[PDB]
DNA sequence: GTGATATCTGCTTTGGGTGGGTGGGTGGGTTGAGGCAATA
DNA sequence: AAGCAGATATCAC
């Protein structure tokens, strides 16, 4: 009672800032954009009153309720019509909130009430509800309105209030509802999951229930690594007059965050310097800095490169498509880093999807039916390459995939669409992603006396639907074994410089994050003698960070062909198809078709965002005809 | 807000708005339809919010808001306006009337439907942006019908009468379920019977329940579509079917349970839309008069090169020659197709065009569908990708199809046949399909891709100016456009040409050379008598295009042996 | 009952129909002759001829079918009987002899009108005992009763005649009098179908002597009474769903 | 004053996963992935 | 919310 006037004085007293004005100007701007909740860091409120932030932090509900209260008041001394326009206001919390950072794991009993900050993986979504808020009706006979209020056990002040709506007044006379005056807010339910690589050794992930409401809906979508503050509640229930004691718990969100880069101003600067620079060496010096813990296999990585920063899509007047997704197959020898450039891909991409050919399915990789959790509807789940949509797809082991689960790849492969026909269900899936796939020949150890066809073993229709394929062999030469066994020992060598000498690295970890900005760009990456050698240092590596701010900008740009690229590329075209034996050794890896002119253009238009450039010039057209003719003939020993 | 005000002023609208027609130049728009209710030639009435918006805004906003509020409002301006509007008596009564003849609540005796046709300003939404700010308001959503269900009847009014004092009771029903009424309230029952529904006394209306998906183009990045329920009543039945895109007007609201679902469930609500309107969405002589053959089919899939015979055989396939014999008896005019040839060779992008060119038409992959795309097909194509991709379930489907033009299916023994009456455009690698399914085919064409200097460097000219433009390079003879194209492949399917007498003996002679060819070719080729069939077929499609003439029978035999090459 | 149906009226003007109508002796006449010589009580009616002789009586039949029937039974009967001084009655079984609607079509304003429609078999079940009389026995004394049933409703007796006792009756399942029931599913023809759309289905029921007048697969135009019936949200609740299911009350099969 | 008979009160229902898999699938719930035997 | 089982006070004869 009297705490509760306390909180709201307090509350009010912390946004009237003008007498540093930082949250005078946020409910400003919040009037101005139209939007009905606040973002409150705590850091200020500690500053300002450690106090009521403790209490705040550990007596969530009521210091909420006091907090809201507080903040509806202040707009409505800034402006009271606007005040008028939306039945409440809320509050969501950034900062840093000490031991109330947790994961799904760490979330127990004993952060009941209290407002905590979780991170994890969202794994299950659901579909937007409307909830009654405030219900008006009208008497036609008396000519006279009621209205009615709702809440549950999930509101902020918890009450079992009755679902029923009216239906006559105390007076026989019958009542009849006034939608279009009452008021409906969205509400949705997801769940969140510990991270894999932080769960502890054998346990399956936990995971934590979270209910999001208001603007909050639809923040978050299945697969997204996020960081959601809210409020820790129980939900006790009763049956027949009887209840067991143990009683689910919810987390009521009142922020959800990601985990899109930000430019700066010097960030862009840096970025146009660096296009700038060079005209030749940019692509081959960012090729050369993408995966630094593997020696050279430059044509992949060059080819890499060009995958993550992709073609042109086209569509035309007709509702024709061509593609601009660029896929590359890789078939090779045991141990020759196929597995840890599709890692690294994993690791660096924005959106990438790791799968097996063994642990994968047709369903999975598409998508899935099931019942609703609510009125257990026919509802579809996103498979692997739906969940990719404009991202990367990495199968890993792709001869082992079964030949039924092959063919649902080809329509995704090369249309980018995954057409869905059953329980009743007819649907146009868009999965427009990159497929970058690893594979073993079929005598597991590439036989170089016979034919790559008869090597590789797949049909000529799935090869033709890869842009690019590398056979990567592993060839006993002194010189390459003692450059690739000095980088593996220098590797193996190296020690972090916040590590100690003969510590272990532990299975699982405990929260890291503690605040919700981080604590913590140069081009080029810091001389280190183990990771890059005692050589003179001529050739320089740019830094990952640099490396993921360039692309992303990069990506943007869509070059246009130019007469003379469009000439050069025809002719080299005619070349390749024409030429049957060039060289008697030489064998066609995969045939030469229209999609490999298509290849061409698409090499060609991402060697040319490499550049930043506006048009495709003749460099990068010799760019994507070099890379065609390393990749598409092998030369067969005759003994 | 007073009620009675905006019930004066909706009446005012109705009354005094005039509109200039197309010849009148002065009309009262909504006078003449309030004549026609009272006299019982119209029954829905569709108030366009344009109109009341030209006069005053604030009452189209207030309608927007509280939609269900103002269409009770408009109703019963509409009820006490008609007695005004009444100038002769009404022609027929029907079984409502004669029992009326033979208190009423005010709904009963009302025969109209009132509905809105949204504001121009209000643009569509998909069905996502419908949240719960919404609930109660007008809206417009556009989308794809899945699922339609057989008008039934719903029930308004339900009148009863008592047995013993033979009174007549009243129960207006404005929820998904209600309670019937059992006990006759009368006084003269009270002060010492059971009641019982009277059908013929009731008022029902049709219902109708129907799905609705968002655009495909429309879904964002990563997600999976969105689905609304639609309720129809009234008039606004029989418009929708599966497959068409619509923009329906309505309300949005929620779903209101009954009984103790009501307690158990708690805020949350499921929704559907209220419909209120269902909107599906000598030159041209000349052009028909001179090479039309020749330019219709060099218009099918410009942006792909070189396939100019293959791209002639398929516009055969789109008209799909003569349905019946010369007496009239039915006789299968389909005509099935097969590309067979080496990868990327536009086989897929062919069938695609083909496709959206159809107006009723279904594209398959071997593997992602199995075990009903045809029958959503009937009378129009089914292309078939990957043909040699299937399993042996689909293949007899197919050739069942090929012969019969139905589908047969046995639910546990419980037989049933529906009409497959489709073309089969079918495309396959080859390896090794069997032959009695390949010798149903009218032509087998082989799209072989030999490398050759020229005519590659012709192909990349052509691909790197698509890719340069977004369009084909410019030709002497501008393609035309779908929306164009469909309208003569439509005009022409009207004609039903027949083949002469006088051509048997020319006809027969085509076919005996073409058998003396296949058995000195000593190939796999599948000339039978089969192929006599197909010559007639093809050149009762071809005269379509253009009685048939020795010149339709020619191309028809030369577009067959260059595609047995 | 909101109806223009004078029941002598109709019941004369059907009888001046069979006396008097000649088929372009009476037609009918000649039918009745041809039921005394076989013995099948049954009499079947085109309704085009009525249309023909009599504008009024037809409108009366199609909108008023389950009212007008029985004197149309009533006429044929007496005109019957005095022709001709039978296990039952002569039943008349008016038809269309063309469909008047199409499945795809039926509508609410003909609900409980005479409507005829062409369809394919496709299931029929097992015959289905429907109670007329129901026969009660007193658990004390051993009296017997018989009510008759009344709109689906049976008024059980409270306290014995012979001994007065209260709550005493029990219903006797297998002393009471049933009659014959068949549920038949009719799916749209081939021809009537709209293109690419999945055929329609209609439920018909069948009562006494039509029971088994139609197999899986006959091809057959049925001539009956369009019903709406209501539908209950649960077995154990009254409430009733506001969206009504239908079938036809076959009347004739051909 | 006894025999109905009309009014009032408390129980539990629903299909549902906080009501179990130590109730049972002959009491009743689509979709997919995973072992078998027979299969080719 | 809807309906059956049980309890119980109440009119009527
Ligand atoms: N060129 C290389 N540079 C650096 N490390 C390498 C190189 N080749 C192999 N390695 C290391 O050797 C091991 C090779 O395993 P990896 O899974 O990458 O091989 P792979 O080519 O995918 O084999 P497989 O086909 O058997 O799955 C890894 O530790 C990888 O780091
Ligand atoms: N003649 C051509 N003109 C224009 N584009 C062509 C031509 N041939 C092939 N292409 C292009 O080649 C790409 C592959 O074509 P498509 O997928 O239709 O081949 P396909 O014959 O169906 O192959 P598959 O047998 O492997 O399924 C498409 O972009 C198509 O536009
Ligand atoms: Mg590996
Ligand atoms: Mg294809
Ligand atoms: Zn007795």
């Amino acid at each position: 009672d009297v705490e509760l006037r306390e909180a709201q004085r307090d509350y009010l007293d912390f946004l009237d800032d003008e007498e540093q004005g930082i949250y005078q100007s946020k409910v400003r701007e919040l009037i101005s954009d139209n939007q009905y909740r606040l973002i409150v860091n705590v850091n200020d409120l500690r500053r300002k009153n450690e106090k009521r932030a403790n209490r705040l932090l550990n007596n969530a509900f009521e210091e909420l309720v006091a907090f809201q209260r507080a903040l509806k008041d202040f707009v409505a001394s800034i402006d009271a019509t606007y005040a008028k326009q939306y039945e409440e206001f809320y509050v969501g919390l950034e900062g840093s909130f000490g031991s109330k950072h947790v994961s799904p794991r760490t979330l127990t009993s004993c952060f009941l009430s209290c407002v905590v900050c979780v991170e994890g993986i969202v794994t299950k979504c659901s579909l937007v509800r409307p909830k009654v808020v405030r219900s008006v009706h009208y008497c036609p006979a008396t000519k006279k309105t009621i209205e009615r209020r709702y809440s549950d056990l999930t509101t902020l002040v918890a009450f079992p209030s009755s679902s029923v709506y009216p239906t006559k007044d105390e007076e026989n006379n019958p009542l009849e509802t006034e939608y279009g005056l009452s008021v409906y807010k969205d509400h949705q339910t997801i769940t969140i999951q510990e991270m894999p690589e932080k769960a502890p050794a054998g346990q399956l992930p936990r995971s934590v229930d979270v209910i999001l409401d208001d603007d909050l809906v639809d923040k978050a979508k299945p697969g997204d690594r996020v960081q959601v503050v809210g409020t820790y509640r129980c939900l006790p229930g009763k049956k027949g007059g009887y209840t067991s004691g143990t009683f689910r718990t919810v987390l009521i969100a009142c922020n959800v965050k990601q985990m899109q880069p930000s430019f700066s101003a010097e960030d862009i600067a840096k970025i146009k310097k660096f296009s700038k620079t060079r005209s030749k060496d940019i692509f081959d010096q960012l090729a050369k800095s993408l995966a630094p813990s593997i020696h050279g296999h430059d044509y992949v990585k060059k080819a890499i490169l060009c995958l993550l920063l992709g073609g042109v899509e086209r569509d035309l007047e007709n509702g024709s498509h061509i593609r601009g997704d660029i896929n590359i197959l890789l078939i090779g020898d045991p141990s020759v880093a196929k597995s840890q450039l599709l890692r690294y891909v994993l690791c660096t991409a924005p959106r990438a999807i790791p799968t097996t050919g063994r642990g994968s399915s047709g369903v999975g990789l598409t998508a899935a039916v099931t019942t609703d959790q609510e009125t257990g509807e026919r509802r579809l789940e996103a498979g692997a390459m739906v969940l990719a949509d404009r991202g990367v797809v990495c199968i890993d082991e792709f001869d082992k995939m079964s030949d039924m689960d092959r063919t649902a790849i080809h329509e995704v492969m090369e249309q980018g669409r995954v057409t869905i026909a059953k329980a009743g269900i007819h649907a146009r899936l868009n999965a427009r992603c990159s497929v970058l796939a690893a594979a073993n020949p079929v005598y597991g150890r590439y036989d170089q006396y016979k034919t790559p066809m008869e090597n590789i073993g797949l049909q000529d229709s799935l090869l033709s639907r890869f842009d690019l394929l590398f056979i990567m062999l592993d060839q006993m030469d002194p010189e390459q074994d003692r450059e690739i066994s000095d980088h593996v020992l220098r590797m193996h060598r190296y020690r972090a410089p916040g590590e100690q000498d003969g510590d272990a690295m532990p299975l699982g970890s405990a929260v890291d994050i503690l605040a919700t900005d981080d604590p913590n760009t140069q081009i080029y990456e810091k001389h280190d003698n183990l990771l890059h050698g005692t050589k003179k240092k001529k050739e320089k590596m740019v830094s990952a960070a640099f490396m993921k701010k360039y692309i992303h900008v990069a990506k943007i740009i869509k070059p246009v062909l130019t007469q003379e690229s469009a000439t050069y590329i025809a002719e080299e075209y005619s070349r390749l198809r024409s030429q049957d034996s060039m060289s008697s050794d030489t064998a066609r890896t995969s045939p030469v078709t229209a999609r490999t002119l298509e290849t061409l253009i698409r090499l060609a238009t991402a060697h040319a965002k490499a550049r930043m450039s506006k048009t495709v010039d003749l460099q990068d057209a010799e760019e994507a005809v070099e890379l065609v003719q390393y990749a598409y003939f092998k030369k067969v020993l005759e003994k | 807000k007073d009620y009675a005000l905006e019930k004066e002023k909706v009446k005012k609208f109705l009354q005094e708005f005039y509109q200039d027609d197309e010849l009148g130049k002065k009309q009262f728009k909504y006078g003449n339809q309030l004549v026609r209710l009272a006299h019982r030639e119209q029954v829905a009435l569709y108030v366009d919010l344009d109109d009341v918006a030209e006069d005053d805004p604030e009452l189209v906003d207030s309608i927007c808001e509280n939609a269900r509020r103002y269409a009770k409002l408009f109703a019963d301006a509409v009820q006490e306006l008609l007695p005004q509007y009444k100038e002769r008596e009404v022609v027929n009564k029907d079984v409502l009337d004669v029992y009326i003849e033979h208190q009423y609540p005010a709904e009963l005796m009302r025969r109209f439907e009132l509905y809105f046709q949204g504001p121009s300003s209000n643009k569509p939404r998909v069905i996502r942006e419908v949240r719960a700010d919404s609930v109660g308001k007008l809206v417009t959503v556009r989308g794809i019908v899945t699922r339609v269900s057989e008008v039934k009847p719903k029930m308004v009014v339900a009148t009863y009468t008592c047995d013993q004092c033979g009174a007549e009771t009243y129960q207006p029903i404005q929820s998904p379920t209600f309670m019937p009424l059992i006990m006759c309230p009368s006084q003269e029952c009270q002060t010492n019977g059971r009641l019982y529904l009277q059908t013929r006394g009731s008022r029902f209306i049709k219902f109708q329940e129907m799905k609705m998906q968002e655009h495909s183009d429309q879904v964002p990045v990563g997600n999976i579509p969105r689905s609304i329920t639609v309720l129809v009543e009234g008039e606004n039945t029989r418009i929708a079917q599966p497959g068409d895109h619509v923009s329906v007007t309505g309300i949005f609201l929620p779903i209101l349970r009954t009984g103790f679902r009501q307690v158990v469930q708690g805020l949350l609500s499921e929704t559907y839309l209220e419909a209120h309107r269902i909107v599906k969405m000598e030159e041209l002589r000349q052009i028909a008069e001179e090479d039309f053959y020749e330019k219709l089919a060099a218009s099918i899939a410009p942006e792909i090169y070189g396939h100019e015979d293959v791209k002639k055989a398929l516009l055969l396939l789109l008209v799909g020659g003569v349905d019946q014999s010369p007496r009239g008896m039915k006789i299968r005019g389909n005509i099935n197709i097969c590309l067979m040839g080496d990868p990327g060779v536009a086989k897929s992008q062919l069938l695609s065009y083909i496709d959206r060119l159809a107006p009723r038409s279904q594209y398959t992959t071997g593997r992602g569908s199995s075990g009903g795309a045809l029958v959503l097909a009937d009378q129009g194509v089914c292309c078939i990708d990957e043909f040699d991709k299937m399993a042996e379930a689909d293949r007899t489907a197919i050739h069942e199809v090929m012969e019969q033009q139905t589908i047969s299916i046995a639910k546990a023994g419980i037989l049933t046949t529906l009409n497959a009456r489709c073309s089969i455009l079918a495309a396959a690698n080859p390896a090794q399909l069997p032959a009695a399914l390949l010798s149903r085919f009218d032509l087998l064409w082989l799209i072989q891709d030999r490398p050759d200097r020229d005519n590659d460097l012709r192909l990349a000219q052509h691909i790197t100016y698509v890719h340069q433009h977004s369009r084909q390079p410019p030709s002497q003879f501008e393609p035309l456009d779908m929306k164009l194209m469909r309208r003569y492949i439509a005009m022409c399917r009207e004609k039903q040409p027949m083949v002469p007498e006088s051509l048997a003996d020319y006809i027969t002679a085509a076919y005996v050379e073409m058998r003396r060819e296949a058995w000195a070719s000593k190939d796999a080729t599948y000339t039978s008598a089969r192929t006599l069939l197909a010559i007639l077929r093809l050149s009762t499609a071809l005269a379509r295009l253009r009685v048939v003439e020795k010149e339709d029978v020619n191309e028809a035999i030369r577009l067959m042996e260059m595609s047995k090459d | 009952w909101g109806t223009d149906v004078n029941v002598a009226a109709c019941k004369e003007n059907f009888q001046r129909f069979l006396q008097r109508f000649i088929d372009p002796e009476p037609l009918y006449m000649q039918r009745l002759g041809e039921i005394n010589v076989i013995g099948e009580p049954f009499l079947n009616v085109n309704c085009e001829h009525i249309k023909s002789f009599d504008k009024n009586l037809y409108r009366q039949l199609i909108s008023y079918p389950q009212e007008v029937i029985p004197t149309f039974d009533m006429a044929v009967n007496e005109i019957f009987f005095d022709r001709y001084p039978l296990e039952h009655q002569i039943q008349v079984r008016p038809f269309n002899a063309l469909k008047t609607k199409n499945m795809r079509n039926l509508n609410p304003e003909d609900i409980d009108q005479l409507i005829t429609i062409s369809g394919m078999v496709i299931r029929t079940s097992q015959l289905i005992p429907e109670m007329q009389e129901a026969f009660f026995q007193c658990q004390v004394c051993a009296h017997t009763t018989r009510v008759e049933m009344d709109r689906g409703r049976i008024a059980e007796p409270s306290v014995c005649g012979r001994c007065h006792t209260t709550h005493s009756m029990a219903l006797i399942h297998n002393r009471s009098l049933f009659s014959d029931k068949q549920m038949i599913k009719l799916q749209e023809s081939p021809e009537d179908m709209p293109a690419g759309q999945t055929p329609h289905t209609v439920i018909l029921f069948a009562h006494n002597d039509l029971v088994d007048k139609v197999q899986p697969g006959d091809r057959v135009n049925v001539t009956g009474i369009y019903r709406a019936v209501p539908i209950r949200v649960n077995p154990r609740v009254s409430n009733v769903k506001s969206v009504y299911k239908t079938h036809i009350d076959v009347i004739h099969y051909r």
